[PDB]
């Protein structure tokens, strides 16, 4: 629906998406990570710090 | 506009939240979220 | 192989170390995902 | 130590000061 969060927060929005084209990467520093592909759900979440 | 007054009373409006209080600069991290509220809503 | 594993490289000195434990739990943000699209109860959520 | 050597071949791309943790479909121990 267009909103972008960073670490979190609803920083701000475009117009509704129906694509995202992307080339990420950490090159040289050897670092890894994840793209998760989600959906919503309720659920009972413990929170701290 | 962003004039922050630290360590002193102030009258801030800070992203939409306005009161009366004193600022100050921490040494704690939290990763998470733009801005923190108790649970009587004050900031 | 079926899964990701984890080493510590150190090039200041290059000296390769297993990361299997307390800093397994720093770094290892990927897991298997279980029927239903359900995450882990083992999991750190670290990002 | 085949292991560590194809560890050592693996992170050759890396810069010359860093400390990193390399994840990957790595060869294993056990199977
Ligand atoms: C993304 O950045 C975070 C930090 O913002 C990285 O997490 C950090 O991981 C290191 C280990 O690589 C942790 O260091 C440890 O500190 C304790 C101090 O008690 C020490 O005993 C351990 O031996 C080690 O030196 C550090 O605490 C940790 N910080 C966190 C979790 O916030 C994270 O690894 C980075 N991302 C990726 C993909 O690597
Ligand atoms: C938010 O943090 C930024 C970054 O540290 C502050 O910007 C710096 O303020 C000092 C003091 O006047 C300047 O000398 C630096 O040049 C500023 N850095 C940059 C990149 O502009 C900013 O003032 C803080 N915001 C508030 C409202 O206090
Ligand atoms: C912040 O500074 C105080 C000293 O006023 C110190 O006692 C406290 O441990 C520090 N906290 C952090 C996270 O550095």
């Amino acid at each position: 629906w267009g909103h972008f969060y960073i670490n979190g927060y609803n920083f701000f929005s475009t117009f509704p998406i129906d694509c995202i084209s992307f080339n990420l990467t950490t090159g040289a520093s050897g670092a890894f990570w994840t793209i998760a592909y989600t959906s919503y759900t309720e659920a009972l979440v413990q929170v701290e710090n | 506009l962003s004039v922050l007054h630290l360590d002193s009373c102030t009258d801030y409006n800070i992203y939409g939240r306005t009161g009366v209080g004193v600022i100050r600069q921490t040494n704690s991290t939290l990763l998470s979220g733009l801005y923190y509220t108790s649970l009587s809503g004050d900031l | 192989v079926y899964d990701v594993t984890y080493y510590r490289v150190n090039n200041k000195n290059t000296i390769v170390s297993n990361c299997t434990d307390q800093c397994a739990s720093y770094v290892d943000n990927v897991f298997t995902t279980q029927p239903g699209g359900l995450i882990p109860s083992d999991f750190s959520f670290n990002n | 130590n085949l292991i560590e050597n194809f560890l050592l071949n693996y992170s050759i791309r890396l810069p010359p000061n860093s400390d990193v943790v390399l994840g990957d479909y790595f060869p294993t121990v056990q199977p």
